[PDB]
């Protein structure tokens, strides 16, 4: 029910040259509303069929405290481009793991990782309840509101957001034939299931300070030939609860359908009764502090591995072979004609 | 040359003005653009943090030297490499330009029901591309459905040369992605003599014919179970070739099973497609079919042309196994950026 105001942004707001970080498709600028003196941020988000459906979804998720609040969206022209000017709540707390990065003396406890995951879960539970399947939930998209400890973790980066069908999968049976039956295409099954996949990774990162995948691999939960106990190595996973160590197994299940849902994750005892959670100390604060340079690569491989858990609906369909043509196709088909004329004489 | 600044992908881009309409792609720092000097629509990749560690600086020089030598219609081919820096003192950024494609197999499998004629031409160019890359001594090591870009019509190009090297007797173990890796890697340490990618296409070839994963190994150990379930447990003739002792005891712990006829698992598949899969999924690495022999298979009688399957000039190592300072790899990368001669679009 959002109405995009069509009037110039400078009539209500004051745009400054102060940069609030570089986005993916433009620059983020500081912006104030004169009638409220309220500081905000500004997103360019060039107009297109993709941009208007995203803002339509990020608008609906605004009434959720763990999701950044869209304040209003304009449709103006900047640099001769048809743009959808987006104004947002200014997030100053920084990245979620940068707050855990700099920790003075108080050690990270497993309980502290519970309300953090309960916070992220409340955002995914809201999005899935209204059938918007965010599929870019990663550390750099989890910003706090302020440097003050009273900050609230929020979800951002709705670039890959998607409205999906609320069709619970019918949960494949235990009895399967020897042969592999031809798969029925159900690409929407990767929409919600990709969300929970990020939940297990984030939950895994929090407890040990590093991701499951060693390198050019994925979701495998090793520079030597390990035969067992590779799932949660003991040097940092020793004092972790068994109920928690097995929840990550459900969230990082290789199968999208058999993966744990968001209704179950929010109803799990470690998330439901988060108050009576063990206070065991962790090694996140120290593991992240051990190498800041490796942490940036952690953000890179997670983004690349995220593409395998999601479906790029904005990609072409391969045409039927007879309807397509390319240099190599005609190089073979024109050669086929040469034998015909050669057979004549 | 003259560049123009532009903020994209959380960084600042200054590329030559011959590339206009720079637009992001997604997860992928790559940008889709239009090349004015060639009239084509190309993609420009920005290497984020190319020189931060000895491994990163060394891998950038190793990677860039590989794209230079790749000259196929089924392998990714570097059209242009540049840098906004005028001299080495200000050299801290690099870019790469190549053809824009449109899709990759991984997203195609989860989106399209591929036909038998699709697999014939898709796998053909992989093997035709496999012949080139293997002509020069090299192992791709990362063949998987997410590394084979596919255009709108039918053209595909191999990608991701990040982990590839001139074949040697001993080399880094645990390399390929498991679901598309050979059983040689964990069984034998310095094994995998240019056969994982052939084994990987066999995994990829069954991906297109089915739509699901052949070997979706949950853990490292579960991979050995799902593989040996289809290819059968190795006999004592082959069980002596195993390197590790703790591994040999594991293989001897499963219920012993033989190879099943692959035509019993792939229902409705082409008997020639199954016949090729039987040759690409042999436990004996020395007996598995090669890419040069795979093109002569009757599965590609519609597209096989022995006069249009070119080979490579051998690529020598020349610095790839040395260990130098960060600045040395940055200069060695620089020497190969200016020495790049773009090819004419005949
Ligand atoms: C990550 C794929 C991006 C992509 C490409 C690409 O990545 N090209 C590319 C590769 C290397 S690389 O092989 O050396 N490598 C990955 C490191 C180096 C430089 C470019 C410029 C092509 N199409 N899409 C593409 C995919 C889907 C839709 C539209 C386009």
């Amino acid at each position: 029910g959002l109405q995009i105001k069509k009037n110039a942004i400078i009539d209500d707001y004051k745009v400054t040259s102060q940069v609030l970080g570089l986005g993916i498709n433009g620059k983020v600028l500081q912006i104030f509303n004169k009638r409220t003196q309220e500081k905000f941020a500004l997103k360019m988000l060039q107009d297109c069929p993709k941009a208007r459906r995203e803002v339509e979804l990020h608008w609906r998720a605004s009434q959720c405290p763990h999701i950044v609040r869209i304040v209003d969206v304009y449709e103006n022209l900047y640099a001769g481009r048809k743009c959808l000017l987006i104004v947002m709540e200014c997030l100053d707390g920084g990245e979620l793991f940068s707050r855990i990065q700099d920790r003075g003396d108080q050690a990270f406890t497993e309980r502290e990782a519970s309300e953090i995951m309960k916070s992220i879960g409340e955002a995914i539970q809201y999005l899935h309840s209204i059938n918007i399947a965010h599929r870019d939930v990663k550390p750099e998209n989890l910003l706090y509101t302020s440097k003050r400890p009273n900050a609230i973790l929020k979800l951002t980066d709705f670039g890959f957001a998607k409205e999906t069908t609320s069709h619970n999968s019918l949960t494949t049976p235990c009895y399967t034939p020897y042969y592999v039956a031809p798969e029925v295409l159900g690409p929407e099954k990767y929409d919600k299931s990709c969300d929970m996949w990020s939940l297990g990774v984030i939950m895994y990162i929090l407890l040990c300070g590093y991701p499951p995948f060693y390198s050019n691999h994925g979701l495998a939960i090793k520079t030597r030939i390990r035969m067992g106990q590779y799932e949660f190595p003991n040097p940092e996973w020793s004092e972790v609860s068994e109920e928690v160590k097995m929840l990550i197994r459900n969230l990082l299940k290789t199968e999208p359908t058999q993966r744990m849902t968001i209704t179950e994750f929010m109803n799990h005892p470690w998330i439901m009764q988060s108050t009576k959670v063990p206070q065991t100390p962790l090694h996140t604060s120290r593991v992240l502090k051990e190498d800041k340079e490796r942490w940036e690569d952690v953000k890179e491989e997670m983004t690349s591995a995220l593409a395998t858990m999601r479906v790029d609906y904005e990609q072409i369909k391969i045409k039927k072979i007879e309807d397509a043509s390319n240099p190599l196709l005609l190089k073979r088909r024109k050669k086929a004609r040469a034998l015909e004329a050669a057979a004549l004489a | 040359p003259t560049f123009y600044r532009q903020e994209l992908n959380k960084t600042i881009w200054e590329v030559p003005e011959r590339y206009q309409n720079l637009s992001p792609v997604g997860s992928g720092s790559v940008c889709a653009a239009f090349d004015t000097k060639t009239g084509l629509r190309v993609a420009v990749k920005k290497l984020s943090r190319p020189f931060q560690s000895i491994i990163h600086a060394k891998r950038t020089y190793r990677e860039l030297r590989l794209l230079k030598h790749m000259k196929h219609e089924n392998v990714i081919g570097l059209l242009d490499v540049f840098t906004p820096a005028r001299s080495l003192e200000e050299f801290n950024d690099v870019y790469l330009v190549t053809h824009l494609m449109g899709a990759d197999l991984n997203n195609i499998v989860k989106c399209q029901k591929l036909t038998d004629d699709h697999v014939q031409f898709l796998i053909y160019q992989i093997l035709r591309g496999l012949k080139y890359i293997h002509s020069a001594d090299i192992i791709h090591r990362d063949l998987k459905p997410s590394n084979l870009a596919v255009n709108e019509d039918c053209e595909l190009k191999i990608l991701d040369f990040g982990l590839a090297r001139h074949t040697d007797d001993e080399m880094t173990g645990y390399v390929a992605t498991r679901w598309y890796r050979a059983p040689e890697i964990m069984l034998n340490w310095m094994h995998y003599n240019q056969t994982v990618d052939i084994w990987s296409v066999g995994c990829i070839m069954a991906e297109l014919l089915t739509g699901r994963t052949l070997f979706p190994g949950t853990d490292h150990i579960d991979q050995l179970k799902l593989i040996l379930r289809l290819v059968g447990t190795p006999g004592a003739e082959l069980l002596k070739k195993i390197s590790s002792e703790s591994a040999r005891n594991y293989i001897q712990s499963l219920t012993q099973m033989p190879k099943m006829n692959f035509a019993n698992v792939f229902i409705g598949a082409n008997p020639l497609a199954v016949d090729l899969l039987e040759k690409m999924l042999v436990l004996d690495s020395d007996k598995r079919i090669t890419a040069a022999q795979a093109l002569a298979h009757a599965y590609f009688a519609q597209y096989h042309d022995p006069d249009d399957e070119p080979v490579a000039d051998p690529y020598d190592q020349s610095f790839e196994s040395r260990d130098l300072l960060i600045d040395e790899w940055k200069s060695l990368t620089y020497d190969e950026v200016i020495s790049f001669v773009p090819p004419p679009l005949d």
